[PDB]
């Protein structure tokens, strides 16, 4: 059938990473039908990489603080969290970071291998002091969604070894809403609103390409059932 | 007395003011709500009622 | 507007009227609730508003001594044994005795387990006696509530004021067009819908010979045969269907007292007032916020709350001194769509539906002419009007409504009929509006709990069990404990045991629970019917232990876990609710506070003669009182021009009146208000009480 | 904004739709126009919204309490024949949706718009006027979403745990954005204490000066926060400036934070902030899970024991009372003070017994309905019940509504609840004509000048010391320091002036003079003003209800009378009747005869009246006091009443309600002022309203305006 | 200026308005006279110009003669003389 | 149920009344 | 950590009962999942109804028809119940004639080629020896809930009775999901989503549809490249 009109999508840009969608205007009722998966969709469907594990030589089983750098270990872990990276190949990369004598740990100190990148390297890490040499190893993952910390297998091996959380998504915070305008002269439709806010890594505008055609490819494995349906057409 | 006599004992009160020839300002409040004149409060008051406004120079001339 | 209002309204005791108080004169010693009351004048039914008190119903036991004494059955204790004997008892004999107490422990032979009973001394006083004492005892529980208020079920788990709520909108329900039968309620039903007349019942035992939509014929024993007419679309006094139908078939017989055909609010001869909804008790969205209620949009679809409502217009064509007023299709001046659907007689045909501003009844008046103005010279000479001498008073539908027609009666005097003199014709039409439940509209349980509709929701976006069956009704769950009538929850729960059917496992005897519950009472069909008296009532560990079996639906699945509760799913977002929420069959009823007859509004319309104020009312064209405190409210915040011209220019000022609406029209700004005309007439009327009151300028 | 019927909205603003539609040629002339009005032509419904479009409509309920009870809007058109109501306004209004109907008025021309759209904007007024607490504070519904979203659970999923040896703290987290992340998730619960970093939210002062310094900036940096998750949502909730809060929010929580908004931040600012509030309690509360049934009430184990014990007593007191050695009297007086003392025991019981996660329990803590009398007359048992007299029935109902009720049971309830139902309906009636009166008499004072420029005034205690040497704090301070005008500096031991004269004399005013050690103050109110017609703005002092110094033509006198009538119908002598015979100076019941001289005292117990006699310190005569009932009790003062006690010129010698007729001739008239502003005040008080003294303060002066002439 | 975007009748911030006049009933005349004055213009625009002046700022599509003089009041464009 | 044609309607009533309404 | 792809299988529980699996999914992504596609199937499954119906002898809602037990109104909500299947979009109508002493049913009405009526023994009316029952409905395609159209909004006469349309093939739609939630994030929801429909359409059709109608949607959406 036909939607007497033809809903329509408006971006516009807030930050440079940080935009609000409109979807305007729908059948009445579908605002919460669309809304509800796409922010799941945005939430758990992206593929982007994160860090997995962290070892640092220096501390073994002192998990306060480190020798040198002022700041301690938890500070440090979460500034490694905050880090955003961008891994090609799907095996677990590994990184190096190495700094000696007083001075500032941004992640542009990093020496990220072949076909990965990192996408903003003047953010601040550490402060080292007083003949302060800190390496740091990194263990770089590409997978999908928000996954807890797992406890590591090679702790014998690797007794240094401490796994985090990773944020494979690169859509940071997705929130929306739904709105009645114009309802008397149309029938009461409504419009759906979204904000999103991504790491640098990618814009929110190829986000939602790509999650509408996550969900078109679901949706369309659902219905390649029977061919000939009666729906409604734009 | 008009207020006295909205108010209560309408009968006493008129037959009092009547007696003693007494007069109404009509300067209060029920009474100008009675009489349906504007009420000496808020809105209704000279420094209040009587601004006057034009525009400023600059923007009648950027008009 | 349902027989129980009928009923009510029947064996009600007032104290109003010559030769008694009034409200003018009422004392709170009067308004209380005398000890004597207990049998005689129920304390729970009464009207609420300022005659709170001074209008009771009889208890339902209750007689008339000849000499006018109220007086209520008792039975009597002889050897601490209770007799079967029954004596009528005038309050004057009650303080020479000792009454006991309807529900206590008895024998099974006459004595009472416990030598201390609780009863009624003389001076209206409650205490403990040795049983060997008491010399009278209760017939039943339920002798000292009234009619409706013994409707209501789990009645002594609410609070007194609620009973008093939920008994006095018990009278106010309308009547749908299904009525369903209450999943749970009292044995007072059946004989409320036998007692209030509005049900035919066979007068005398006899198979039944033919049966159709209008009347129902009965063969009888001895050979006569009898037909009952029945009355179907009447409008009731209150502009409520009375549609009656057969519940019989074509060859069953029937015996003396049974009913043959159900009335407006009843269901196979009980009495039914609303509709067995499904209902959750959890806040949602704020949308129930302050007692407001929430429903599936299935109800609108289904009709399940809807009512046919019949209104009645009339027009009397009479004599005067120009001649004779005409009904007739002629009408001068009028279009010919809007003549359509009147036929040659001048009156609208039967079936064609109307709507606001349209004509029922052409008729015409003789007028003669008036001061023609120039300008209906200058149009009839331009276009060719005629004289149409005559003058169009025709019955015009009331402003805010619409609908069918059922029927029309016509009276003349030229067909014997007798009418008042000076009325030769006279027409009355009858209008039916099928109205659909709707946002603003009242709706209440049995148990006080009463609020307007919210918001109607699509069915989709309601909470359903993992059954996937949607709620049919949201309440809010702060509204419960704070007025204390817990008996609409338990009604609840009891009704969802109802509707899902039960079985007690008998494998090892009867748990402890049932050993008092009687037998035929350990496993009920799906949807059942259950009465639960409003005293000698369902146990709260009964219905704990009824809740514990609760025979899977379709599928092997509890929804209602031990406790009552149940697992929604949230319609909009699909996510679980994180904690089981309460959900049973409550029993809702439509109130006749339909928002289609509470809405009003007005832009300019009729005044008063002596002062020019606006009228006031929906049968005027109506205007809201502005009174004296919101007059102290729009001086408390300073406002003045907006009292100015509240005062003025809308309500007295005539000239302002005219100007500010002139100006409104063609685009100008509001003139400056003037003198009211009800001051003027104050002076007047001052000056013609021989007082010398004038305005001086200066 | 309040949603309009559009069918309504149309018949209301006829004469303009029409001239609109004329305007879009839609209809050739006004006859056509009113035609399509009629028949209400779908070119109408269109134009209506272009007409509706920002002109404010003012809604109304009756009975207008008070000036909050009609209040301007901006309307839509909504499908149906309801006005819709923003649910925040409805305390203001008294307004809940059981049926009640509401009144819509529509102004005109350009100054009666403009005064809605600026003075009866309801968002313009969310403090009320009477005691200044915010009116448009998140109700039941929100109250308990909130408490339910910041209440924090020890032993949650996802709690914040330290570890080593084996593992990390394994529960902090990065940004509130991976906080959400692991919420949808079932990691991490809503209400788990936890550790975040936050980045814009300010810091609570304390943390932020003991980390940032002197420079405090939030926004642009980050801090650990030890939290909740939900605590993070309501302060992000809140405005950027605020602080962090982290404590959970009981309805007295949320008064105090909006009145501190309200207080130090714009008012569109307020508003917006309410509305936010709102919609996440609205949003917060369908997940806390309140829900009612059989399994909710609970009841405590020891009632049986409780009601054995009790029962003996009554046992024992009846066998005692059947001896003889007591009368109907005392018998009754037994039995009631036993069986308080059972419901006493058994509310006790119930209280601890029963968990502090149920429903009914955090519906009743979370400050949003009922109280813990209603559960227990729910759960537990109702206790005694009255006598149509008004006296208490020796046999109390021993069930309560759970178990369900005898046939008798609920008579006496019904007994109860019928005499409370009636005297309610009388209540609203007296109390209109008590509000009616005091507007008449009140109406004439008017904010005349901004200042009188006197210097006499009141002096008020403010927190008055303890023997142990400390600043207890007054109780009473709200309602008679804040928002008031200094009359003369403030200084201590003849040093530094802590605040200036004619200041406004808030929050960090009082906690100046209490800094200092200073109690009495002297302030400036409206019975000392010296201007001739109405008050001077500073002598009134601030507006309660909007935050700043009083405007300069404002009808004080309306606010107060409306301020004094508004809460008389939850009065329950010393009720109603008792402040109504303040107002109206009449002889009180119970005279309590005062001294006329500070002198000794001798008392003579004579035949059931007492003889008092006060000797005065000097050559003056002796005074006596002769017709007085042996009823009455003695007054206390210092202690003890005494024979031979030295007393004050103005002691009340006698325990009741002195004359304010005889305390004003014998202690002239500021004393009057004190009896009378402070015995109204402690009657509206016993009920729990606030009213500050200033409208009392306003309606006293005028009622000391004139004088009695005795020579020609 | 820590507000959102108000929306629709308090599109101008009150309190912006408070601080540009004495007191609320002053800011209520304001309005008041630049509306009459502004409805005067529109409705005799036909003919001979008098004093009173257009709206200083751009008028919307359809807006009100109050909306349009409070948003002439909040930028700055009239003055007035107390009474 | 004294009434020939009632449909049943099993109570919870414990005890047994003398005499019908 | 699942990257094979989803894939969905049917389960046939009874003519109209059916159950549909889609396996495997993002974790928390199977409620949303079956809650959108719920909400669409409930709602926006289009269907054909009677929309308005004519009795020769009667010429409004609240009359009676001479000789039938039923009542007009009630025969009304009794047909209310009829579930149909149309082929052709346009109004079709259809005729019941029934005389004499008998119980009518829906399989009493001969309807035109290109529709079904589904449920023949579901009652209607009860006629006696003076009954005589003739009815004409006229049946329209649609979606939803549509209450009654006016008779003035169409051309139409006064013997036409106007009746509410609810064009909804589904009668009953609910979910679950099984999660797995293991150690090692090899962590999937399995949808199950069972449909019942009303005998018209089979539950497996009714979700092409739905998933037709969201492929507009979210095609729209993707679109933006
Ligand atoms: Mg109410
Ligand atoms: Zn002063």
């Amino acid at each position: 059938m036909l939607i007497s009109q033809r809903p329509t999508l408006s971006e516009d840009v807030l930050t440079d990473n940080r935009s609000q969608f409109v979807i305007e205007p729908l059948e009445p009722g579908f605002g919460y039908t669309l809304g509800n998966s796409l922010r799941r969709t945005l939430l758990s469907s992206i593929p982007g990489a994160a860090v997995t594990s962290i070892r640092i030589d220096g501390v073994l089983h002192e998990f306060t603080t480190v020798p040198g750098v002022k700041e301690d270990v938890t500070e440090i872990i979460l500034n490694l969290k905050s880090l955003v990276v961008s891994s090609e190949e799907d095996e677990p990369v590994t990184m190096y970071l190495r700094k000696q004598g007083p001075g500032e740990v941004t992640a542009g100190d990093i020496v990220p291998p072949a076909g990965v990148t990192v996408h903003n390297p003047g953010m601040h890490i550490a402060t080292l002091n007083d003949k302060g040499k800190l390496e740091v190893e990194l263990v770089v993952e590409r997978g999908r969604g928000y996954v807890p910390a797992v406890q590591n297998r090679a702790s014998g091996a690797e007794i240094g070894r401490i796994p985090v959380d990773s944020i494979y998504s690169p859509v940071l915070k997705v929130t929306y809403k739904v709105d009645a305008t114009r309802v008397e002269q149309r029938t009461d439709f409504d419009k759906l609103i979204l904000d999103v806010e991504t790491k640098n890594s990618i814009s929110p505008r190829d986000a939602l390409a790509s999650a509408g055609k996550t969900l078109v490819e679901l949706f369309g494995l659902a219905r390649e059932l029977n061919v000939e349906a009666e729906g409604i057409e734009i | 007395w008009l207020s006295a006599a909205s108010f209560q004992e309408t009968t006493r009160v008129l037959t009092d003011a009547a007696i003693n020839c007494r007069s109404d300002k009509l300067n209060g409040l029920k009474e100008n709500v009675i009489i349906g004149k504007l009420i000496p409060a808020g809105t209704g008051i000279n420094r209040y009622r009587n601004i006057a406004v034009q525009p400023t120079e600059e923007a009648r001339a950027a008009a | 507007n349902n027989p129980l209002s009928g009923l009510t309204h029947k064996r009600r005791l007032s104290a109003l009227g010559p030769g008694g108080l009034s409200r003018e004169r009422a004392g709170l010693e009067v308004r209380d609730v005398h000890p004597s009351h207990y049998g005689r004048m129920c304390p729970i039914e009464t009207p609420e508003g300022p005659n709170i008190g001074l209008i009771g119903s009889l208890s339902v036991y209750a007689r008339v001594n000849p000499f006018g004494f109220i007086e209520t059955p008792y039975r009597k204790v002889v050897d601490g044994v209770v007799s079967d004997e029954i004596v009528y008892l005038t309050a004057d004999e009650e303080d020479r005795h000792v009454v006991a107490q309807a529900n206590s422990p008895i024998d099974a032979d006459g004595r009472f387990v416990e030598p201390r009973v609780l009863v009624r001394r003389k001076a209206g006083e409650v205490e403990y006696v040795p049983s060997s004492e008491v010399d009278y005892m209760d017939v039943s529980p339920r002798q000292m509530v009234s009619v409706a208020t013994a409707m209501i079920p789990f009645l002594e788990h609410d609070d007194a004021n609620r009973a008093l709520m939920g008994a006095n909108m018990q009278r106010q329900a309308v009547p749908l067009v299904r009525s369903e039968a209450p999943l749970v309620g009292t044995g007072m039903e059946l004989r409320a819908a036998i007692d209030a007349g509005d049900v035919v019942v066979a007068e005398e035992s006899g198979v039944i010979e033919e049966v159709s939509a209008d009347y129902i014929t009965v063969m009888h024993d001895n050979g006569t045969r009898r037909t009952y007419r029945m009355r179907k679309f009447a409008r009731s006094n209150h502009g409520t269907c009375a549609n009656q139908c057969p519940i019989v078939d074509a060859g069953d017989r029937v015996e003396a007292g049974q009913v043959i055909a159900d009335g407006p609010c009843t269901d196979d001869g009980e009495m039914a007032l609303g509709k067995n909804l499904l209902v959750a008790i959890m806040p949602w969205e704020g949308h129930n916020y302050e007692d407001a209620i929430i429903l599936s949009n299935r109800l609108v679809e289904e009709d399940v709350l809807t009512s046919i409502h019949i209104e009645e217009h009339e027009i009397d064509a009479r004599d005067t001194k120009l001649g004779a007023e005409e009904i007739t299709r002629d009408i001068p001046n009028i279009s010919d769509e809007v003549l359509a659907d009147l036929d040659e007689r001048g009156i609208v045909r039967i079936g064609a539906e109307v709507r606001d501003g349209d004509i029922l009844v052409g008729k015409v008046t003789p007028k003669g002419e008036t001061e023609l103005t120039p300008e209906e010279r200058l149009l009839r000479a331009i276009f060719g009007e005629k004289a149409r001498e005559v003058r169009d008073t025709s019955l015009k539908v009331p402003h805010g409504e619409s609908g069918k027609v059922i029927g029309i009666r016509v009276f003349s005097r030229e067909d014997e009929d007798e009418l008042p003199a000076g009325v030769n014709e006279l027409v009355r039409v009858y209008v039916a509006q099928k109205r659909k439940i709707s946002d603003g509209d009242k709706l209440a349980g049995r148990h006080g709990n009463k609020g307007v509709i919210g918001k109607i929701l699509p069915v989709e976006d309601m909470p359903f069990l993992a059954d996937g069956t949607p709620v049919d009704i949201i309440l809010n769950t702060h509204g419960v404990p704070r007025r204390m009538n817990i008996g609409q929850i338990l009604e609840t729960h009891l009704g969802w045991c109802a509707h899902s059917g039960w079985k007690v496992d008998a494998a090892k005897g009867v748990p402890d629970w049932a050993a008092r519950l009687p037998d035929e009472l350990l496993e009920a069909q799906p949807n059942a019917i259950v009465s639960t008296p409003v005293f000698d009532g369902a146990q709260e560990a009964e219905l704990q232990g009824l809740l514990s079996c609760t025979l899977p639906n379709r599928d092997g699945d509890v929804l209602v876990d031990a406790d009552g509760k149940a697992m929604l799913f949230d319609g909009r977002s699909g996510e679980p609710f994180p904690y089981p929420v309460t959900v049973g069959y409550m029993y809702i009823m439509k109130l006749h506070h339909l928002v289609d007859d509470k809405i009003h509004a007005r832009s300019t319309g009729p005044y008063s003669m002596i002062t020019q104020q606006p009228l006031g009312g929906k049968a005027q064209f109506g205007g809201q009182r502005f009174g004296e405190m919101e007059c102290w409210a729009m001086q408390a915040y300073g406002a003045a021009y907006t009292l100015q011209e509240l005062l003025t220019i809308k309500s007295d000022d005539t000239v302002g009146r005219v100007k500010v609406y002139e100006a409104i029209v063609k685009g100008e700004n509001i003139p400056e208000p003037g003198i009211p005309e009800s001051f003027k007439v104050l002076l007047k009327e001052l000056q013609s009480l021989c007082l010398n009151v004038e305005v001086l300028s200066s | 904004q309040c949603g309009l019927p559009k069918l309504m909205a149309l018949e209301l603003f006829k004469p303009f739709v029409m001239k609109r539609l004329v305007d879009l040629n839609h209809a050739q002339n006004i006859k056509s126009a009113k035609r399509m009005v009629e028949r209400q032509r779908p070119q109408v419904w269109d134009v209506l919204e272009e007409v509706i479009a920002e002109h404010p409509v003012l809604l109304n309920r009756a009975p207008t309490l008070h000036r909050l009870g009609i209040q301007a809007f901006e309307p839509m058109l909504v499908e149906g024949k309801a006005i819709q109501l923003h649910p925040l306004v409805c305390e203001a209004f008294n307004a809940d949706f059981d049926g009640d109907q509401m009144a819509v008025h529509l102004p005109l021309s350009a100054e009666a718009q403009a005064e809605a759209r600026i003075l009866m904007l309801s968002s313009n007024n969310i403090l009320s006027p009477a005691s200044g607490r915010p009116l448009a504070m998140p109700r039941l519904d929100m109250v308990t979403g909130l408490y339910y979203l910041t209440t924090e659970v020890p032993g949650d999923t996802g709690e914040y745990q330290p570890a080593s040896g084996d593992h990390p703290e394994t529960g902090v987290y990065s940004s509130p954005a991976e906080a959400i992340m692991a919420a949808d998730r079932g990691v991490l619960s809503v209400r788990a204490k936890i550790k975040v970093r936050l980045t814009q939210l300010r810091p609570p002062v304390e943390i932020e000066a003991e980390l940032f310094g002197h420079s405090g900036w939030q926004p642009g940096d980050a801090w650990m926060a030890e939290t909740t998750l939900g605590r993070v949502m309501f302060n992000e909730l809140l405005p950027l400036g605020y602080p962090f809060v982290n404590k959970q929010m009981h309805k007295k929580v949320q008064a105090a934070i909006i009145n501190d908004l309200a207080e130090r931040y714009p008012m569109i600012v307020v508003a917006q902030t309410v509305d936010k509030l709102k919609d996440a309690g609205f949003y917060w509360a369908t997940r806390s899970g309140v829900t009612v049934s059989m399994a909710d009430v609970l009841v405590p184990p020891r009632k049986k024991e409780i009601l054995d014990h009790y029962e003996e007593r009554a046992d024992k007191v009846e066998k005692q009372f059947q001896r003889g050695a007591l009368n109907h009297d005392e018998r009754n007086e037994a039995l009631v003070e036993i069986w308080k003392e059972a419901t006493d025991e058994v509310g006790q019981a119930l209280r601890e017994h029963y968990p502090d996660d149920n429903p009914i329990i955090t519906i009743v803590d979370s400050g949003a309905t009922g109280n813990f009398t209603q559960t227990r007359t729910l759960a537990g048992m109702k206790g005694l019940v009255t006598n149509p007299k008004g006296e208490f029935i020796p046999r109390p109902v021993k069930s309560s509504f759970r178990e369900g009720l005898t046939v008798l049971e609920y008579f006496i309830n019904t007994h109860g609840a019928r005499k409370g139902l009636a005297d309610t309906a009388l209540r609203t009636a007296d109390s209109g004509y008590l509000t009616r009166r005091l507007v008449d008499v009140s109406q004439d004072v008017i904010v005349r000048e901004h200042d009188c420029q006197t210097e006499r005034g009141i002096v008020v205690e403010l927190a008055e010391r303890a023997p142990d040497g400390t600043l207890i704090r007054d109780p009473y301070i709200e309602t008679s320091a804040y928002a008031r005008t200094l009359g003369t500096d403030a200084v201590d031991e003849a040093g530094n002036v802590i605040v200036e004269r004619g200041q406004d004399l808030g929050d960090p005013e009082i906690d100046a003079l209490l800094a200092a050690g200073i109690t009495q103050v002297k302030v400036r109110s409206v019975l000392t003003c010296a201007t001739s017609t109405g008050v001077c703005a500073t002598c009134y002092g601030r507006s309660m209800a909007t935050g700043k110094l009083v405007d300069i033509g404002e009808a004080v006198g309306i606010v107060a009378a409306q301020s004094i009538g508004e809460p008389g119908t939850q009065l329950t002598t010393g009720g109603l009747p008792r402040v109504q015979e303040l107002f109206e100076a009449r002889v009180p019941r119970g005279k309590a005869p005062i001294a006329d001289v500070t002198g000794r005292v001798r008392l003579e117990d004579g035949e059931r009246f007492y003889k008092i006699t006060i000797v005065p310190d000097d050559g003056g005569e002796e005074v006596v006091y002769d017709k007085i009932s042996k009823r009455q009790r003695l007054r206390v003062f210092k202690r003890v009443l005494s024979d031979g006690d030295h007393v004050e010129v103005g002691q009340q010698l006698m325990e009741g309600s002195a004359d304010p007729h005889e305390v004003l001739r014998v202690q002239g008239p500021r004393e009057v002022q004190i009896h009378l502003v402070r015995e109204v005040q402690e009657v509206y008080r016993a009920q729990g309203v606030s009213i500050h003294d200033k409208h009392i303060e306003v309606i006293v002066r005028q009622m000391l305006r004139r004088v009695t002439i005795i020579d020609s | 200026g820590g507000y959102d975007t108000p929306l629709g009748i308090t599109n101008p911030p009150i309190d912006e308005l408070l601080d540009r006049v004495s007191s609320k009933y002053a800011l209520v005349i304001y309005a008041a006279k630049r509306a009459r004055q502004i409805n005067d213009y529109y409705n005799q625009l036909g003919e001979g110009i008098l004093e009173y002046v257009g709206p200083l700022v751009e008028p919307g599509l359809q807006e009100k003669p109050l909306s349009i003089a409070l948003r002439e009041i909040h930028a700055d464009l009239l003055e007035h003389t107390e009474g | 149920n004294s009434v020939p044609g009632a449909p049943n309607r099993v109570s919870f009533a414990k005890l047994r009344e003398p005499l019908e309404v």
